[PDB]
RNA sequence: UUAGGAAUAGUUAAUAAUAAUUUAUAAUUUUGAUUAGAUUGUUUUGUUAAUGCUAUUAGAUGGGUGUGGAAAAAUAAAAAAAAUAAUUAAUAUAUAUCAAUAAUAAAUUAAAUUAAUCUAUUAGUCAGAAAUGGAUGCCAGCCGUUGCGGUAAUUUCUAUGCUUUUAAAUAUUAUACAAUUAUCAUAUUA
């Protein structure tokens, strides 16, 4: 299941969801570091 | 979370209809008759009409025409000012158009200002 | 309220909304059972019959042949040089969208589909007076297995039969 | 209603000889029971009450009965439908 | 399939009688299928489930399917209060989100029940318990010389006028928030000790600043919230360079005590030295033996002040924090305005002449006209059952005697008059004794849950207590003819209701250009 | 009840008495015509009375919340007072949704209960004959619908059994005509804390001749024969209890034989001296009393010259007085209370109690209690409206059991009293002596 | 597969025929059809010396949406469902704790699932004598709706012990002795 952080992009939006899937730089460090660790 | 498999494929991208759940059960005899006196209701029709049965919003011949046939906000114009807002609705505000205005036809909507009414009918074109 | 179903059907399929909505006003107003609830309004109270249309447009001329277009009220007609090829536009757009097939209704309407008919004599009932044209009851009526138990014969041999 | 056509537990319509019309229309007693109580009052005396019976003919036991009915009522154990559910039961020729 | 033992007898098929689902729609407010004609103005009353009350459902509750120009009625919504913590942003962590937004609605309740095995003490709570610290630092602004008490009233008025209507010509509001105190200190002098009700702007102690730009949050760290209250809340701007009020939308119920010159405790009483008159015979024992009414406060006795709170200019939302009877005064534009509207889809759908038959529910044949005069005759036996009739000045109109719960959200229109009244406890009345006299005399128990009333020109205040929290929203629009007649509720059942409280009304071509 | 309009609110616009309903209005349209004293009965169907039904419960429980033991009793006073205004007509089969002989289609509780073949073709008609015995249709002109949904379920106990789960092995079924209180879930757990006492009190105490008082459905007489109590003798002041429970101990199979059941108000007769009934001297004697709303609070001191209570307490000190006259010597009292006394009337001291310590008659030899496992209705008069427990009620009240004998049989039973993790009194040490 | 056995059809084949304007001496059925009844099937069950008798609960579902690879789609305690959510163990659910509503009904049938000391173990046995434990009335008083009495009526069915067990039905005939009551039926001829 993909992880949704509190630190993500949130979508001010009463019609729909509350929080997108837009990461931060740092997420996508990390998520990296998880890709790799998973990689090997 | 998609609206694939609820609702016919034809619905497929629907947004901003008035209720999509009406155009699912056009077909019984009681809401065929809703939609036939509905569209009496809006008028511009001179036989019984049905829209089609893939089909949500109204067709682009119908929606033309009522478009068209619908009375300007603005009736007996004594200023030719006023006249010229007419003109501007019916060239540049009409059903699914096409071509922008011209700042030399802002420049003749800006000439004929001649009372303050003018200036509010001829400012709100230049917002546009 | 038989004869109600089956007229307001068959003014629904022959695309006559004004004689539908009139039935089930003249239904509500006369008392007749299950319609006292559905009551429609007029919204062809300024128009005319449309054979007094056919009648006056064989012999206000610009009026004349507009009398059959129907206006909200805050509509206004075109040019009758406009407005009669503007009609000609909705003549030939209808029949375009009409003579498309359905493709999963064997040609048929909507309210053909799966409505095949039997009298009330099919289905473990006898003559009543008040049912004239009586639809055969559902098999959901009469349940298998709360009738007679397993195994045992019940005496009910065309009903499930349609 | 017992005696009304009911299917049984093998789904066969049965139907007793009660509801017939020769005993489902069956008045209730045969027996001259039904007798006349022209006043009967409880009065509350000092220390004690009394309960007075004037009618012209009573049964076996009928007043040593209402007595105990009277009594029983007193305490609060009955209710409209429990005197009239007991009227209308009606004469029991069983001593157990 | 299922294994299903077998049996040698016949099978058992049921068809048994759920719960019904449209009935706790409608119960709940959130049916959004009813086309209700007739609209009225007695109030309705909405039991608040879990997760089925929402904007979406209240505007219809607002204005329903029918064709309604204006929200005409008092809503009672039974345990609809929320209350939300203050948000903030963490600066630690992997990134800067925002946290802290939620509603303690409907999860934690107001008066939890106290139920023990072990003149009479028994255990209850009067009070809403989340606010209680809320409406504690509220009540300790006014504690105490008694000149500064009384400016510092009039200074707090909402609006200058505090919901009361008084008559003022050629005046300022700054000097009309003083002359009504004034009115009120000069009327409460004559008894020994009286109250009033007003309504109460937030005070400075009750908002503290936060450095983080500037934040202003609440003493007691939880703010009451409607989460089903739709369009926006009431702006109201501060006097002291006209800037916002951080909660100026948030107001209060003050009940004032004047001076002039959770242990409810339930006792059983006596007396020393034709019964059911709706049924025909006599019966051994009635089939209804006691009554339970509801307690009220003593008004004292009464030229004499309205004493009406009414809110011309919000949309009031009143969460109680007491047991409270709440005596609406319904305007005249709102009953001419039902009374127009049912006499026009009257004459409209019902063009027969109906017969003339002695009453509306009689023998023949129920036509159209029959079925709408009958709803019409049970609309008008509705607001004659739950209603009363109040003299004015001159004046007479329907009165609607609410009974109003800690944790419940009452709607009230704009222009609605009433007047607040305190529950102290609850009576039992038995009905043999109350055939031959007054109930006063046939009382038999009696539970008084409220012990307060102590017994120690002008006036002088002696102390403020909150009774409710008004919550003051923007003015709801009206329709006029042409957007109440193009207005249909199937294109509001999923969207547009923002747009149709932000804009004014509906667009009279929404939906069909 | 036939209802007299001339006293009813309305009696120009509604010259019947009542407002008829026509399914239209909404339920608290409905519930402001009841709470100001309106009739309410359906027009067409029965569907629009029983959707009245439900939600006017439902709708006066959120206004008067039971938050304490104070309000569930104005609560009990208040849908007593608003169920009643909820009437149906006598001639209940003129209406649209009561059977439909060609759909077989039906609304109302007794499609939970039957068959919708065996309803709409026989069972209708048997269900209005039923009727007529207790509500006949000269009498009545309406019925209250908490009438007309328990005539429904007595028709079911009539028409087939009411099994008794878990106090009977799944084939042993009752009938209680109508009128007979039933015992719910809640009501059973007094009894099944009883019946596992008797599973292993019997034969250390060596009970043989039982006597069960006000027996009601019989539930409580039934239970005991389970254990293998051989004499079991059952007092009911309700003679149509008695005569049904006469008949289902023949029809529940032939381990039921010694089980008799007399009529009388609390205890059996006891009047003639020459017949000397008094030999017949039972060793233990139950009671499982009821305990109602109304009954539990009300309870106070009435009479001059024989001054009685009345109440829960008053029926408890008519049990702790003549209970002596019919127990044998080292014979035992079971008393099957629910801890409902206790909770809805806190002030008042303990009835239980003040016999013990004040009158000095009995003596605690053992009590038991267990908390309640269930939810449902608790001791339900019949032709009223249903309550069931909240839950901040139903996690205190205790299914409690109280065994009690005699103050001069402590020397027989000085001994139990003499064994470790026992509780005597100060008079019974006295006694024992060493 | 039917204790009392007869007709059936959107029909059979050919075909330059998708989407049959033609051809034919067409097709099923007494070797048992179609229809009507009963009806998921299944060396899994039970029994026996038994190739006998007797049971069954895997499933599927031409008009709800031509979407989708496939309609199986209006509801299932897992089948973990695109970042290692968690992967030590046992409960794995109640506790997703309130709420209209009823045990009518649906299953099920023992043999520990953490530790904080301490109770577990039918009966003073009933060879047959007891049971306010069932069923159960009758009668003329010289004779009127007064409701006194024989009369505290007598007989008839019983549990229990005694899971050494006793009464009710079925298995195991896979054979039914003769002569009769009744039906499915070849006349024995150089
Ligand atoms: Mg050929």
């Amino acid at each position: 299941r993909q992880i949704r952080p509190y630190y993500n992009l949130p979508s001010k939006s009463e019609h729909g969801r509350k929080m997108t899937g837009f990461l931060t730089p740092y997420r996508h460090w990390m998520w990296k570091q998880n890709e790799l660790w998973r990689n090997v | 979370a998609s609206l694939r498999y609820r609702r016919p494929y034809w619905m497929m991208f629907l947004k901003g209809v008035d209720n999509w759940k009406i155009y699912t059960v056009i077909q019984q005899p009681d809401h065929q008759r809703t939609e036939m006196l509905y569209q009496a209701w809006l008028g511009g029709l001179d036989r019984p009409y049905t829209r089609p049965k893939c089909m949500a919003n109204q067709p682009l011949w119908l929606s033309k025409k009522r478009h068209m046939l619908r009375k300007e906000r603005l009736d007996g114009p004594e200023t030719p000012l006023e006249k010229y807002v007419l003109e501007w609705h019916k060239k540049f505000h009409s059903f699914q158009g096409t071509e922008r205005p011209t700042p030399d036809d802002l420049h003749t909507a800006l000439d004929l200002v001649e009372r303050p009414l003018d200036l509010s009918y001829a400012l709100q074109l230049l917002g546009q | 309220p038989t004869m109600v179903k089956f007229y307001h059907d068959c003014l629904v399929r022959n695309n006559r909304p004004r004689e539908a909505s009139s039935l089930m006003r003249l239904a509500a107003e006369r008392g007749v059972h299950g319609y006292e609830d559905k009551w429609e309004a007029d919204v062809y109270k300024g128009r005319p019959l449309d054979s007094e249309v056919m009648n006056e447009s064989e012999g206000q001329a610009s009026s004349l042949a507009f009398a059959s277009l129907m206006l909200r009220g805050d509509q206004r007609p075109l040019p009758e040089n406009l407005q009669a090829l503007l009609e000609e536009e909705t003549t030939r757009n209808i029949e375009a969208e009409r003579s498309v097939p359905v493709p999963f209704s064997a040609g048929l309407h909507a309210t053909e589909i799966n409505s095949v008919f039997r009298p009330r004599v099919y289905r473990q009932l006898w003559y009543k007076w008040q049912h004239i044209a009586n639809r055969y009851r559902p098999t959901a009526a009469l349940k298998r297995r709360q009738l007679a138990p397993r195994d045992s014969p019940t005496g009910i041999p065309g009903f499930y039969r349609i | 209603a017992a005696a009304l056509p009911t299917f049984n537990e093998y789904g066969q319509r049965v139907v007793q000889p009660g509801a017939h019309g020769k005993e489902y229309y069956r008045v209730a007693t045969n027996l001259p029971t039904v007798r006349t109580v022209d006043r009967l009052d409880v009065v509350r005396q000092d220390d004690e009450v009394l309960i007075w019976f004037v009618g012209r003919s009573f049964l076996r036991h009928q007043i040593r009965n209402m007595v105990s009915v009277l009594k029983a009522a007193g305490h609060g154990l009955w209710n409209d439908l429990e005197l009239q559910q007991a009227l209308q039961s009606g004469f029991e020729p069983s001593r157990h | 399939r299922m294994p299903r033992k077998p049996t040698p007898y016949v099978r058992k098929f049921l068809e048994g009688c759920p719960l019904p689902e449209t009935l706790v729609d409608d119960i709940a407010g959130a049916n959004l299928k009813s086309m209700a004609p007739f609209f009225t103005t007695a109030p309705r009353y909405i039991v608040a489930a879990e997760s089925r009350l929402s904007k979406l459902f209240f505007h219809h509750a607002l204005y329903p399917a029918g064709g309604a120009r204006r929200p005409c009625r008092v809503l009672i919504v039974r345990g609809g209060r929320s209350v939300r913590e203050p948000s903030f942003t963490i600066n630690t962590g992997g990134g800067r989100g925002e946290v802290g937004g939620g509603s303690r609605g409907y999860r934690d309740p107001a008066r939890r029940a106290y139920f023990y095995a072990r003149a009479g003490l028994v255990k209850r709570a009067s009070v809403d318990g989340l606010l209680s610290p809320l409406c504690g630092v509220i009540e300790a602004h006014f504690a105490v010389g008694g000149e500064k008490l009384c400016v510092t009233l009039a200074g707090l008025l909402s609006g200058g006028h505090g919901g009361l209507m008084m008559d003022d010509g050629n005046c300022a509001s700054n000097v009309r928030a003083a002359k009504r105190v004034a009115r009120l200190l000069h009327d409460a002098a004559h008894h020994l000790s009286s109250f009033f009700y007003v309504h109460t702007q937030l005070p400075d102690s009750a908002l503290f600043v936060s450095r983080p730009v500037a934040v202003f949050r609440l003493a007691g760290g939880l703010e009451p919230t409607v989460h089903f209250a739709v369009g926006a809340p009431l702006s109201v701007l501060q006097r002291g360079s006209t800037t916002v009020l951080p909660f100026g939308h948030i107001q209060c119920l003050l009940r004032v005590r004047t001076r002039g010159g959770n242990t409810p405790w339930c006792n059983t009483a006596g007396n020393d030295d034709i019964v059911e008159p709706w049924k025909l015979g006599v019966s051994l024992d009635p089939k209804v033996p006691f009554f339970m009414r509801t307690l009220t406060e003593k008004r004292p006795s009464f030229v004499h002040m309205n004493h009406l709170l009414v809110r011309n200019d919000c949309e009031t939302y009143l969460l109680p924090q007491r047991e409270l009877l709440l005596s609406f005064h319904v305007p005249e534009e709102a009953e001419a305005m039902c009374k127009e509207q049912n006499e026009e889809r009257m004459r409209r759908q019902a063009a027969l002449g109906y017969g003339s038959p002695s009453h509306v529910f009689a023998e023949g044949p129920r036509t159209f006209a029959r079925v709408l005069h009958g709803m019409k005759a049970n609309l008008a036996a509705v607001e004659e059952a739950s209603s009363t009739f109040r003299q004015g000045a001159s004046g007479s109109s329907r009165v609607y005697e609410v009974r109003a719960l800690p944790g419940d959200v009452v709607f009230v229109p704009r222009g609605w008059k009433y007047s607040v009244e305190r529950i102290v406890g609850t009576a039992i009345i038995d009905a043999v004794a109350a055939s031959t006299a007054s109930p006063r005399e046939a009382l038999r128990a009696v539970f008084r849950t409220a012990p307060d009333p102590p017994l120690p020109s002008n006036a002088e205040i002696v102390g403020v207590e909150v009774d409710a929290f008004v919550l003051c929203y923007k003015p709801y629009p009206v329709l006029s003819n042409a957007q109440a007649s193009t207005y249909v509720a199937a294109n509001y059942v999923h969207s547009g209701i923002d747009d149709f409280y932000a804009k004014g009304g509906n667009d009279v071509y929404h939906k069909y250009t | 009840i036939t209802l007299r309009p001339d006293a009813t609110v309305d009696p120009e616009r509604y010259p019947l008495g009542y407002v008829p309903l026509d399914g239209s209005e909404s339920v608290d349209s409905v519930w402001s015509l009841v709470k100001s004293g309106a009739f309410v009965a359906p027009l067409s169907k029965i569907e629009t009375i029983h959707r009245a039904h439900v939600g006017i419960r439902y709708l006066t429980q959120s206004e008067y919340p039971a938050l304490s033991s104070i309000d569930v009793v104005g609560l009990q006073t208040r849908l007593k007072e608003l169920c009643s205004r909820l009437l149906i007509r006598r001639d209940f089969w003129v209406l649209d949704d009561y059977n439909d002989p060609e759909l077989n289609s039906s609304f109302g509780i007794q499609n939970m209960y039957f068959d919708n073949f065996k309803w709409s073709q026989v069972l209708w008609r048997r269900f209005q004959q039923y009727v007529e015995e207790y509500f006949p249709v000269a009498e009545h002109t309406h019925l209250t619908y908490d009438e007309y949904l328990q005539l429904l379920r007595s028709f079911s106990h009539f028409e087939q059994g009411a099994k008794l789960l878990p106090l009977l092995p799944k084939r042993y079924r009752i009938h209680p005509p109508f009128g007979v209180p039933a015992l719910s879930r809640i009501d059973m757990e007094p009894l099944l804390l009883y019946s596992q006492w008797l599973k292993n009190f019997r034969g250390p105490l060596k009970l043989d001749a039982a006597l069960v008082i006000r027996s009601g459905c019989g539930a409580a007489v039934f239970a005991t024969k389970l254990n293998g109590v051989p004499i079991v003798r059952g007092v009911d002041p309700n003679p149509r209890a008695v005569m049904s429970c006469r008949k289902d101990a023949q029809r529940m199979g032939r381990r039921f034989d010694s089980i008799s059941f007399r009529v009388g108000e609390m205890f059996p007769d006891k009047d003639d001296g020459n017949g000397v009934p008094n030999s017949r001297k039972y060793d233990i004697i139950v009671f499982y009393p009821d305990q109602g709303c109304y009954n539990l609070f009300f309870t106070n001191a009435i009479g001059e010259y024989a001054p009685v209570l009345t109440g829960f307490a008053g029926t408890l000190e008519h049990f702790f007085e003549e209970a002596g006259d019919y127990l044998s010597d080292s014979g035992v009292i079971v008393l099957c209370c629910t801890n409902v006394y206790s909770i809805l009337k806190p002030t008042e001291p303990h009835p239980i109690e003040y016999e013990i310590k004040v009158n000095r008659r009995w003596v605690l030899l053992d009590y038991y209690d267990m908390p309640v496992r269930g939810k449902g209705t608790l001791s339900h008069t019949p032709t009223d409206h249903h309550y069931r427990i909240p839950m901040e009620m139903r996690k205190c009240m205790r299914s409690e059991l109280w065994v009690l004998h005699k103050m001069t049989s402590i020397a027989h039973f000085a001994h139990i009293h003499n064994i470790p993790g026992a509780q005597p009194p100060s008079c019974v040490v006295s006694h024992w002596r060493n």
